[PDB]
């Protein structure tokens, strides 16, 4: 239970209904980032402070948390975000995907598939898809609004004229609900395909940049690509050293300063489940 | 080897506590008569550092570097180029350098003196690195 | 074996630069650069105050051949540090005495329109400050005019008279005679009378 | 094989534990009280309060002995701290001409009512390392002079009167808080100024340096510098008349500015704004400068520098923000990494086909 | 009629007496030791130490104590103590392979050789007041692991021998010394770096956040950040031989950048360096991600942030040139602003005519 | 003019010293029986400056403020804002505005506890002052 | 004497060396900004430096030296100043500006006029004339070596297109021997009329800028300007309260809040000698 001598979730009321209502806006205008008067947390600014706000504005006794970060749970943010919401929550908390109800995450999706009733949070830095093509936010406001997204597929066609190839490998935008150019959050490439038609809701937290956003279930999620560059996710020629897994986002381990390096699935989680099933 | 053995010794002293150089040094009681041929100076080293850490040099800001010389009486000299302000921590470390340089005083003097300190410094850096290991990260474990 | 520098450093040093931004300042006035006694020879008095005033580490010399002489160039390494050049192009302080030759003048840097000061200085030695073709000097340090006559090589007159260097660019010029110097900077006019 | 192992918590646990043993350092030596650092540290307390956003000097102190002297985690200590604290009252506006003053002076007059008022300061001592602060001390008997405050306006008031400069004139307009709401670029000058005195020292002072160096110049003077006193004063919804819950040592800065000349009013002096808590001035120097330069819509000012550029210089100036995220590349990126790591492979392997 | 008198130096000496006073505090608390300082607010010293010139905690502490935790005053001191002092040797290239680690982490790679090392560190701590150090207590008894260092390569080394990165290769190139000579822009890389180093904590930490949010963006991962000691060795005339004088505590931080693609070599990554004295780390981190984005002449970049606008961040980076500067209006400006005062009025009067 | 009275004892105490008000609170043995409304509790008064000194208002930063309230036997509802963190000392500031209100206790507490602390305060002030006008800065003198 | 364990005038002597060759290079090339390797003083920059260092760098035994700040002496810069100055030289000080071989100055030219052998060292905040048209040194530097100054020309007619005057007020762009746009300080335009064909040399130093530029005795020194709009010099309708002088440079103490103000003479010295005469 809640025994640290801090409110429930460690927010006031207040700023949890605030969020509250910034989610329910956010759900009702996929993709569009919500602004909110976000808080400084115990975390430093980018360290995660959108999604422990969201976390702790949605959260409940009866839910059991998972905290992920570069697909691990024991990573050490992961571990302190974790730890945190212990301490001010007291709720169960669990490693495996299919036991969660909310799933805060830094970079991934689990390859476990949501099911309904199942919340994923993202941690973003940047919710403006745009900011790297144009830094300042007077603009960018104007070009969601007025749907002025040509400098983004100008961006794409000159990474192709440049690489042969679109240049952004992860944090890839997406068109959601056939309106919204959005950030993704810094997962891969790879994970991207599986926000299309999800049971599950997700939304969005950049606390530093005091943005709140959502897709919710069952919305369509596009990659910007091209008929003859179609989206591609990344690939390894080798599989999960432990578990074998062929289907996931692998890590790449340095074991030696001879070079000799593994690849393990960058999800924990997963990987326990296929190392246990062989 | 000689000048790789004045490398080490005058390295040892440089490293050392001057509190516990000027305890031993109390105890050993030697009994040696020299000239400071140089007062013990207080100065500026500059850094030069790496682009890198393996390409080419930068003025990385300066350090403070006290240095002292001495002379014995049979015309052996000492010095000591020593990282901080410590002026009689430079002219302990020089007379010991002249007194290295002197086969009556070398065996005794690295038995006694110079060994010793290096063991403690060894010691001390060896339980500071357990305390740090404490907080290495485990990911992974052979089988 | 090595000469003998200022007994009184920083002193002498001061009293002597004193002396020298007097002249530069008043082209044509002759100071005199009584600390030190005697000169390194064949370097005269001024010319070795001026050296010791100035010279360092970051100052390359270039010191003419009948000038030039060993006791003088160890001298001037021990007590000022100042890097000894075979080029007049490299030095900062040229040295010469009335041989100096069109081609020695010509090689030395006059600095450049951005970075004027990057130029070299010439000390010339000098025969007599006094018994030379009469110069009428006119510009800034001059209120109205100046009459001097030293005794200079036609190269040395041919390039105060002439000015074939574009100002901001030229060299200044330090004639130096035993204890007594003056100054001719690049922006003196300088009209054979 | 290889097998998957814990060792998040125990290393961050031990990491710590490490953090908190070289807070400590030698055990020898007493340890630190949040009252020395108080006392003797003022002007650190005075930087950690006015950027934490809490002025209360114990927090402040209390902040740099956890943050082991480190005015960026202090700062941020004493700014999350503030979020678990309830908002019990607004207060009236403060009203500087109550000041009671411990330093006041002027560049722009040689004397003025109310005299140079030095007080406590540097200004004007030779920065040479006092090695007697090696050992313990005795603090000067200080000399004393008349107790009276003599009368001390603002200069800006004397300025005005005379017609050079103009009034600052209160329309009632309600304050932007970007505390409870985000910015929005442009953003209103009340809100330009809440974000100043929340901005990074060293950030704004190089925004204001860069400005007297013609990077959009304003042609400052330090029209008046005071530090002091202020009474703070709320009126509480239980009694319904304003009580005086204590004073606030603090420093307000106001600035001289280059003219104007509006096309159908005489030419006049603009000016900027600075107020920091405590006695640290350069802070309020710089919020002025910045507070003019950032001005520039309002007088039709063409940019000629950074320090003009609202969003540029509000958006990175919260030193929290800026910290936090400079720092959050220390966190584990290698899935990211991995992916631009592919596509560099790939990017090779096809030009070297 | 009215009379000069003598003011200035009384004045003046009764305010530097009242800044000692004020520095002192409160008698009965005991006076603050400078191995206090140094001890236990440790990241003030660091950053002390890496902006004024000098790796001597001890000076640095002292600076401190004599600033009343001003960090910028205790710059000022420190560096301006370094002008007193002659230079006695220049040091061999410092070899940070050879470091005796306290913290090694890396962002790019899950696991490296060597491991990531957090040592003592603030991150992943909860930024929560706490209140017990409000009282003395007891530091924790550390745990203790194996007491070997493990190899621990530079990550930038393992990523070019994959050829994903390039050798920072060294030509024999003298480097520039800024504090001989003053600088002239374009300036090279390494009179840069140096300037970055000397620069403001806080100025550079906005600059390389501005970069992070797209103003000269540069792509960066935190490649490797190291902290532990080096030693310092040096050639003297005396012997010919080098000698150790000893060990500096130093942080180095090697930041992955942007591929690039030139036309007659594989891609790969760009990079930054940066390298501070002491623990504190994100002064490294800024200073190689400014390092980068001034690094634009070199690959041709266009300039989209002002951090990539040489001359307006390195010369306004040194917070003793811009904290003298800003403050410097404090001095009497009452000629001038006299003369700004008569044009005035005369544009004023013939307004109105 | 009760108002302006009431307000005048409350600032006394706002402005007292936490251990000077203990001190003469304990000296004076007042029995009093009250129960505290408002447990002492810490948060934040938000302060509102002025573009200028004189124009539109702007927010600048927050300050701790503690605040109490008790009431009496008899009902008499006492009142403490007082920045800072000191919950005893705001406890005692209610207590003391609760008690001011009572006619025992008004004339009474005004000679012996206000009217002292207002002139500790006032001599506090005075010596500060002195001691800072002795750095004025002084140009001319009327003959 | 110098009894304070510094080296005399507190300067080690390569930085006195290195300083002296800059002068001697300035004075060689008029109003030619000469870099040189400044260092840090006890005077923060801006304080002062560049003229504390030329002081340092020229000042001996026998020199009386003088130190004004707003032309005053006992201003307080100026008592920090010399006190220094007394400090690490033990040199004679004098506030009478005929008596002094070395004046160095913040803001003003001595009422005074000056004479041969001495020499009067100005505080100089920014050297280059053109910085606040300019403010890149990049650009200023290639300005003068190319004699490429008509941006000052055309600040100088907008200024009198917009205002029907010249705005610049103190630290008046002068041209000095035919060649050299220089910044002759923060002194007034009163002042710059005495820096033409002056018997002292001028020194000129910026320290936190690192230049260092001259201007020897006898050198013409013109104010730019129009023939239509000429160089005219601060004037007020009020003498000096105290000497009752018309010729000086008045400086406004305001008296009271009532409005109530005196004009008194910014040079000290110079009210001084003129309240002894009368
Ligand atoms: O602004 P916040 O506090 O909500 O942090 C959001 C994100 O910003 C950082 O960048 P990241 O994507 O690498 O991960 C960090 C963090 O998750
Ligand atoms: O750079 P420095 O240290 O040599 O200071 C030169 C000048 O810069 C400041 O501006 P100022 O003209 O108002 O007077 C001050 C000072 O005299
Ligand atoms: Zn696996
Ligand atoms: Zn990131
Ligand atoms: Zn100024
Ligand atoms: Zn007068």
């Amino acid at each position: 239970a809640n025994l640290s001598g801090y409110n429930f979730a460690y927010l006031d009321e207040q700023t949890k209904r605030m969020i509250r209502r910034a989610i329910l806006k956010a759900v009702a205008i996929p993709g569009y980032q919500v602004p909110f008067g976000g808080r400084e947390m115990p975390m430093p600014y980018g360290w995660g402070t959108g999604g422990i706000q969201l976390t702790a504005s949605v959260i409940g006794e009866s839910d059991v948390l998972k905290v992920i970060d570069q697909g691990a749970d024991d990573t050490t943010n992961a571990v302190s975000i974790r730890n945190f919401f212990k301490r001010v929550t007291g709720v169960n908390t669990t490693e495996r995907t299919d036991d969660a109800t909310l799933i805060q995450t830094r970079h991934r999706i689990p390859e476990t598939p949501l099911t309904e009733d199942q919340i994923i949070i993202f941690q973003v830095p940047i919710p403006e898809p745009l900011r790297f093509i144009e830094p300042r936010e007077t603009e960018t406001r104007t070009m969601h609004a007025l749907e002025e997204y040509g400098v983004m597929q100008v961006k794409l066609y000159e990474d192709i004229a440049r690489f042969g190839h679109i240049a952004t490998t992860y944090a890839y935008p997406v068109k959601v609900n056939g309106r919204y150019v959005m950030d993704p959050s810094p997962i891969p490439k790879f994970d991207n395909p599986k926000m299309d038609m999800m049971p599950a809701l997700q939304l969005f937290g950049a606390g530093r940049e005091k943005r709140i956003y959502a897709v919710p279930p069952f919305t369509r999620v596009e990659s910007l690509d091209f008929d003859d560059h179609p989206f591609t996710v990344q690939q390894w020629d080798e599989p999960c050293a432990i578990c074998g897994s062929t289907h996931s986002y692998l890590d790449e381990v340095v074991l030696d300063d001879a070079g000799n390096r593994m690849f393990v699935c960058s999800d924990t989680d997963y990987c326990r489940q296929q190392s246990e099933a062989k | 080897a000689d000048t790789a053995t004045r490398q080490h010794w005058m390295s040892v002293l440089a490293h050392s506590q001057p509190a516990e150089l000027a305890a031993r040094l109390n105890a050993l009681n030697i009994t040696a008569d020299y000239e400071v041929i140089r007062a013990a100076e207080t100065g500026l080293v500059q850094i030069q550092a790496r682009m890198g850490g393996t390409g080419e040099r930068f003025f990385a800001g300066d350090a403070t570097l006290t240095r002292a010389a001495v002379r014995l009486t049979d015309g052996t000299l000492g010095y000591s180029w020593v990282l901080g302000r410590d002026k009689q921590h430079a002219e302990r470390c020089a007379l010991i350098d002249a007194l290295m340089q002197q086969s009556r005083h070398f065996q005794n003097l690295s038995e006694t003196l110079i060994a010793p300190l290096d063991a403690d410094r060894m010691a001390r850096i060896a339980a500071r690195q357990a305390e740090v290991n404490a907080s290495r990260v485990d990911f992974f474990t052979m089988v | 074996t090595l000469e003998t520098a200022f007994m009184l450093p920083v002193q002498d040093a001061q009293h002597s630069f004193r002396r020298l931004l007097k002249a530069m300042s008043e082209p044509g006035v002759i100071v005199a650069l009584h600390q030190l006694k005697r000169g390194w020879q064949p370097l005269n008095i001024a010319t070795t105050s001026v050296l010791l005033t100035l010279a360092d580490n970051d100052t390359p010399v270039w010191l003419s051949t009948p000038l030039n002489n060993d006791i003088v160039n160890q001298s001037l390494r021990f007590h000022t540090n100042a890097p000894l050049v075979s080029q007049p192009e490299q030095a900062t302080f040229a040295v010469t005495d009335e041989a100096i030759s069109s081609e020695q003048l010509n090689a030395l840097s006059t600095g450049t329109a951005v970075a004027p000061e990057a130029g070299a200085t010439l000390i010339l030695q000098v025969a007599s400050l006094s018994g030379g073709r009469m110069l009428r000097l006119t510009g800034a340090g001059i209120a109205e005019e100046r009459m001097i006559a030293p005794q200079l090589p036609e190269c040395i007159l041919h390039e105060l008279t002439e000015r074939p260097h574009p100002f901001p660019l030229g060299i200044d010029l330090i004639l130096t005679c035993g204890e007594r110097l003056l100054a001719i900077p690049r922006t003196t006019h300088v009209e054979v009378c | 094989m290889y097998v998957a192992v814990k060792g998040g918590e125990k290393a961050i646990d031990a990491a710590h534990a490490l953090q908190e043993s070289r807070r400590r350092g030698d055990t020898d030596l007493p340890e630190l009280s949040v009252a020395q650092i108080e006392q003797q540290l003022n002007l650190a307390v005075d930087r950690v309060m006015t950027e934490g956003g809490i002025a209360d000097r114990e927090l402040a102190a209390l902040a740099l002995k956890q943050a082991s002297g480190d005015n960026v985690e202090a700062i941020f200590l004493l700014r999350a701290y503030r979020t678990t604290l309830a908002k019990l009252a607004v207060s009236e506006p403060l009203d500087t001409t109550g000041m009671r003053l411990e330093r006041r002076i002027s560049a722009v007059y040689k004397d003025i009512p109310g005299g140079q008022l030095l007080g406590p300061t540097y200004d004007y001592t030779h920065r040479l390392l006092d090695f007697t602060l090696l050992a313990n001390g005795e603090a000067p008997t200080l000399t004393t002079a008349d107790s009276e405050q003599q009368p001390s306006p603002h200069v800006f008031s004397l300025l005005a009167r005379q017609g050079l400069a103009k009034f600052e004139e209160d329309s009632g307009a309600q304050p932007d808080d970007i505390t409870r709401t985000p910015p929005v670029y442009p953003c209103s000058r009340s809100s330009r100024l809440q974000q100043l005195m929340r901005g990074d020292e060293g950030y704004l002072l190089a925004l204001a340096y860069s400005t007297q160096r013609g990077y959009g110049r304003n042609h400052p003077f330090a029209g008046e510098i005071r530090s002091g006193y202020i009474d703070v004063s709320i009126v509480p919804e239980e009694l319904g008349f304003a009580v005086n819950v204590g004073e606030l040592l603090m420093t307000e800065c106001e600035m001289v500015n280059g003219f104007i000349d509006p096309p159908d009013e005489p030419p006049h002096f603009t000016r900027g704004y600075g107020l920091v808590f405590g006695m640290s001035e350069r802070k309020a120097m710089a919020m002025a400068l910045v507070d003019r330069a950032l001005q520039a819509p309002e007088y039709g000012e063409h940019a000629t520098g950074p320090a003009q550029d609202e969003e540029f210089v509000l958006a990175h100036a919260d030193n929290v923000e800026a910290a936090g995220f400079v720092s959050h590349l220390k966190l584990p990126h290698y899935v990211d990494f991995q992916a631009e790591l592919e596509l560099l492979k790939r990017l090779q392997q096809e030009k070297n086909h």
